[PDB]
């Protein structure tokens, strides 16, 4: 009908990945086998998740997922794990030596050569999709592979599949899970190469899930497994429109219909609540009102910025649970009121809305509690350009001396594709700005 | 049996209890629940209405025949397409020809549904009505038929 | 994924055993080549310095050479001894005499023929080798003159394979031509090696009498088996910082030239000691300078870039709090021109004896004062042609010693230019 | 093999040279630049 195929490029793109799968799943009544058997299954009717799930004639459900990593332990872990049998071998794509942290070695040197295979992998998955929608995809921002083999991968799938929409999922990076000093070079390398490829990028900052998990889910020194369970729980909330039905992002299409007036400035900032504590004691479910309010606490949101200091493009709420609509239109008069929110000129002020009432998910187990209602705010403000600046700066210092940038000449990449990159971040940044202006 | 306070339910002044409560009668497939869910059909909450329709087909009781042929031409895209499949699950020839003028409509999965519903119906009246319209139709209503007849000859020709 | 090792010269094979009997302990091999261990964690990543033999034999990618014979009859006898591939002992019945000139062109490449060949048979065994580490000093024949040698034929032959040493910087704390090999030795270690640890005898001697009466080599090849230890735990064990050596010196090595580190160990022990440290009195020794394998004061210079290890069990929130203020009190020795340029990593597993430790490796600009010892030495028996006929009798060039002399100069005024660069 | 044991000097040693007193390419600086 209309198919989303989702790659997952280098560690955090393959752990992301294998953690939002394993909540689709649970949400929509699928075992680690493939299976989805009447006892597991939501008896709603509701077969949207088919845009993410192909079937084989034994009735076995599997993701049109692709993941590639340039080095095997991160795959190998899910070859052999819980859902080793949930997907094809072909579909899991393995490089036998990394990019050691550097973007040209993932994008020139050692990208190339894996790059058909890759193609080959996800042409074979759509030529099972009678009427492919386009990509997600998911991978970090500091890594060799993440940065320099996703967007090569973003620049061969535009002439591949030319009238298809690519949406991201971005690691931005942050100095408490840090492995390289040379994040910063690889972040602003990617975003200057990808910038044209895709339609619609959801930036994820490792302090912004840090700082939740260490304040709203109480862990005192958050590792990958932590950050990873909340970032799923997020992104998947971001992606649930495209797999159930509802009024609200049903297609890829709509992300920018509804997301992006302007083609450059298309990062979206998310901001999702509840996040409960399995281990907190009794509390009463918070509100429609509560958890709308909380969609514009700087502290609920996926990366680090202020959009009090900053102006509005577009404002989208994704509900789930118990949310009566009748509820939802009275706290939005609430923040249309009570709250000081900006719109850029040009656009309209409205706040679209999607309410799916079938109960929130969580991982059985994990770090967070079953809630009753939730909701994910998409809004595309200006302010996520601080975003940018910090990355610009850590950028502007290491470069004013050369630093670490042998590395990337000597790996295939040419001296002024660091500077070109950064003449495109100075332009974004103004951008923000020419559209911010009264 | 929670099937009478899930019917209660059905007509409750939240729209996510009367939703989980369609979700419920049609696990609870139970006859029971075949009036209430119709009722629900008529609900002002879309997505109420696609679940009393799925709910119905699971059901299959010929009382929904009706009723689901109005959902048809239901506003809603998920409506007319789980109303549908819901017609084809019940197998009853009188939405033959309200699931052939579904083939015209604006949205794809309505198309498809109601393609798929009229091969899950079979019998005479399709195959006279596939007959007609691989002669007389044009588009998707014309490799529909096409189709059917393809896929339903006794012989290799 | 595999790293070949090489050991040249008698003080290279000395501290090449006492590398092979410290990471053979901690991996759970015993001297005979059986797994002993108890823990899967120490078979993971044992592909890295060790081969699947008939069995569950495992043989140290590890290749012994020397042109006296005494080094490898002394290697063979004592612990380990029989865990070495029998054809990957290289040893010339000659002798290098202790000159540079001798071992990089007359005795040496009589020698090099065959060396790599054995390289040549363990890097066809490779699945997908990793690079090089060699173990040497600088102030013999062998070690100095045949090591800068094998890197140059390895950085032709494997272009893009990491080339790394652990050169020990030689101190007159008794050889007259000492200063000619060290300096002759840089030359080759600035343009061949990726990543370059300074093992200055100097500070082993200062860190075994005014720290721990008459050191003894086993004494300050102590200091320096728990220091190749910690720097290596990284590439042994299961990590997500340095896990390799690209990525090691991707983060490392901000200037091609500049890969000369500073290797840093607490708490420092005696051979054969009868207190438990904790996680800040372990950071507080970790950037002193009483703790540094190179005689140089940290206080003096600015680390460019740096990476830490704590072994043994402790909270990772403590080293944290303790990460963070060495360089909030410190950042004035700190490179504000290279973001969050110190990387510090945790393995639960503790290294031989003790409980808890903190391994340090930073490329500081202090280590200019490590450098201008060698030239203040060098050019001391340079001033008036001291001995020169010893290495030009082996067919050395005269702008040879003028280039060494010159390219080491260069380097530590690269550092200072480093050094006193303002972001702003 | 663990017990082996331990400036005017070199000014004297360098006075007892004097009284008892094939080209090589060697390496050249700033040829490991060439690997970048
Ligand atoms: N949230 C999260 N971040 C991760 C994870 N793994 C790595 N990162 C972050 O991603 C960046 C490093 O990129 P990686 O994904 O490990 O690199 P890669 O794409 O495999 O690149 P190479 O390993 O150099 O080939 C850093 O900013 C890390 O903090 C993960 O599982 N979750
Ligand atoms: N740490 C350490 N240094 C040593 C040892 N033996 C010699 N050295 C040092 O190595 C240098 C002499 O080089 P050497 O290896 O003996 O000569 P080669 O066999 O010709 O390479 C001097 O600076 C010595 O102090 C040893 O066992 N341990
Ligand atoms: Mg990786």
């Amino acid at each position: 009908m209309r198919e989303c195929i989702s790659i997952h490029v280098g560690q955090a793109g393959v752990q992301i990945g294998n953690a939002c799968w394993e909540l689709y799943c649970l949400e929509h009544g699928i075992q680690p086998d493939g299976q989805m058997p009447s006892d597991k299954t939501i008896g709603g009717g509701d077969d949207s998740f088919n845009t993410f799930f192909s079937e084989t004639g034994a009735g076995k459900h599997v993701p049109r997922a692709v993941f590639v990593d340039l080095e095997p332990t991160v795959i190998d872990e899910v070859r052999t794990g819980t859902y080793r049998q949930l997907f094809h071998p072909e579909q899991l794509i393995t490089g036998k030596e990394d990019a050691a942290n550097n973007y040209a070695r993932g994008h020139y040197t050692i990208g190339k050569e894996i790059i058909d295979l890759v193609l080959d992998r996800i042409r074979k998955l759509a030529d099972q999709c009678t009427g492919l929608q386009g990509f997600l995809v998911f991978h970090s921002f500091g890594g060799g592979t993440g940065s320099g083999f996703t967007s090569l991968l973003m620049e061969r799938l535009s002439v591949d599949y030319g009238k298809k929409s690519k949406l991201e999922f971005s690691i931005y990076p942050a100095p408490q899970v840090s492995t390289a000093v040379v994040e910063p070079y690889n972040s602003i390398l990617t975003t200057h190469t990808t910038l044209e490829h895709s339609d619609c990028a959801f930036m994820v900052d490792n302090e912004a899930i840090y700082d939740i998990c260490r304040r709203n889910l109480d862990i005192e020194r958050p590792t990958y497994t932590n950050l990873n369970r909340l970032i799923s729980q997020i992104v998947s909330s971001i992606t649930a429109s495209l797999r159930f039905d509802g009024a609200l992002n049903v297609d890829l299409t709509e992300f920018q219909t509804n997301l992006v007036p302007y083609p450059r400035i298309h990062f979206p900032l998310a901001t999702y609540a509840p996040v409960i504590s399995a281990e907190k004691a009794y509390h009463e479910q918070l509100s429609v009102a509560e958890i709308t309010n909380a969609c514009f606490e700087p502290a609920n949101q996926m990366v680090k910025c202020d959009p009090r200091h900053g102006k509005y493009m577009a404002c989208c709420l994704l509900y789930r649970g118990d949310v009566v609509p009748k509820d939802v239109n009275a706290a939005i008069a609430t923040i249309k009121t009570k709250r000081s929110i900006q719109f850029v000129d040009w656009c309209p002020t409205g706040f679209k809305v999607g309410i799916n009432y079938q109960p929130p998910t969580v991982v059985p187990g994990g770090d967070l509690a079953k809630v009753q209602r939730a909701v994910c705010m998409l809004s595309n403000t200006t302010a996520i350009a601080e975003a940018w600046a910090r990355l610009d700066h850590k950028f502007d210092l290491m470069y004013a001396k050369r630093a670490f940038v042998h590395w990337y000449v000597g790996e295939g990449m040419e001296e002024g594709e660091f500077s070109e990159a950064r003449e495109d971040m100075a332009a974004l940044e103004k951008d923000y700005e020419e559209v911010g202006v009264d | 049996e929670k099937v009478e306070m899930y019917i209660k339910n059905l007509q409750d002044d939240s729209p996510p209890v009367r939703f989980n409560a369609a979700v419920a009668l049609g696990k609870i497939g139970d006859e029971r629940a075949v009036e209430p869910l119709i009722k629900a059909l008529k609900d002002e909450d879309w997505q109420v209405r696609k679940t009393a329709a799925y709910a119905l087909g699971k059901i299959g009781d010929e009382r929904a025949v009706e009723p689901l042929i109005k959902a048809l031409k239901d506003e809603d895209r998920y409506v007319r397409s789980r109303a549908a499949l819901a017609l084809g699950k019940i197998g009853d020839e009188r939405a033959v020809e309200p699931l052939i003028k579904a083939l015209k409509d604006e949205d794809e999965y309505v198309r498809l549904s109601a393609a798929s519903a009229l091969g899950k119906i079979g019998g005479e009246r399709v195959r006279a009505a596939m007959e007609k319209l691989a002669e007389t139709g044009t588009g998707f209503a014309r490799k529909v038929a096409v189709n059917y007849l393809e896929t339903h000859k006794s012989l290799i020709s | 994924r595999e790293i070949v090792h090489i050991q040249a010269g008698q003080c290279g094979n000395q501290i090449g055993a006492k590398f092979w009997e410290v990471i053979s302990d901690e991996h759970g091999i015993d001297p005979t080549g059986s797994y002993h261990g108890d823990s899967d964690l120490q078979l993971e990543r044992i592909n890295v310095y060790y081969n699947e033999a008939t069995g569950n034999k495992y043989v140290p990618r590890a290749i012994l050479v020397d042109l006296e014979p005494g080094t490898m009859d002394s290697v063979r006898s004592g612990p380990f001894g029989q865990i070495f591939r029998p054809d990957n002992f290289v040893f010339g019945q000659s002798g290098a005499g202790n000159n540079w000139a001798k071992g990089h062109y007359t005795e040496g490449a009589e020698l090099v023929d065959s060396v790599l060949d054995v390289v040549r048979k363990e890097s066809e065994s490779c699945d997908c080798l990793q690079g090089f580490q060699l173990t040497h000093s600088l102030g013999g024949g062998t070690g100095s003159g045949m090591g800068t040698l094998l890197i140059s034929k390895i950085r032709e032959e494997y272009p893009d394979r990491i080339m790394n040493t652990f050169s020990v910087m030689p101190s007159p704390k008794d050889t007259v031509v000492e200063p000619y090999n060290a300096t002759l030795s840089v030359h080759q270690l600035v343009e061949n090696t990726d990543e370059t640890y300074c093992i200055d005898n100097e500070a082993l001697y200062d860190i075994c009498f005014r720290t721990l009466t008459t050191p003894t080599y086993g004494d300050l090849n102590h200091l320096v088996s728990a220091t190749m230890s910690g720097v290596t735990t990284c590439l042994r064990f299961p990590g997500q910082l340095n896990a390799d050596l690209r990525k090691l010196a991707v983060n490392m090595v901000p200037f091609p030239r500049l890969h000369f580190f500073m290797p840093g160990f607490a708490p420092l022990t005696s051979r054969g000691s009868q207190r438990a440290l904790t996680v800040p009195e372990l950071t507080q020794q970790m950037f002193d300078s009483k703790n540094m394998m190179a005689a140089c004061d940290p206080r003096h210079g600015r680390y460019l870039t740096v990476a830490a290890i704590f072994r043994g069990r402790m909270s990772m929130k403590e080293v944290d709090e303790q990460m963070l203020n060495v360089q909030n009190k410190n950042s004035s020795y700190f490179v504000e021109w290279i973001p969050n340029n110190v990387k510090t990593a945790v393995c639960d597993i503790p290294p031989r004896g003790l409980k808890m430790s903190a391994t340090f490796i930073g490329n500081s600009t202090a280590i200019q004062e490590l450098f201008k010892r060698i030239s203040e030495q060098f050019t001391a028996m340079f001033r008036r042609k001291a001995f020169l006929h010893w290495y030009t009798g082996e067919g050395m060039d005269e702008m040879e010693f003028t280039e060494a002399e010159s390219n080491m100069n260069d380097l530590v005024s690269e550092y200072q230019q480093y050094q006193d660069a303002t972001a702003d | 093999i663990e017990e082996r044991p331990i400036e005017d000097y070199l000014e004297e040693q360098i006075q007892l040279e004097e009284q008892e007193l094939p080209k090589q390419p060697f390496l050249k600086r700033g040829e490991g630049l060439a690997r970048f």
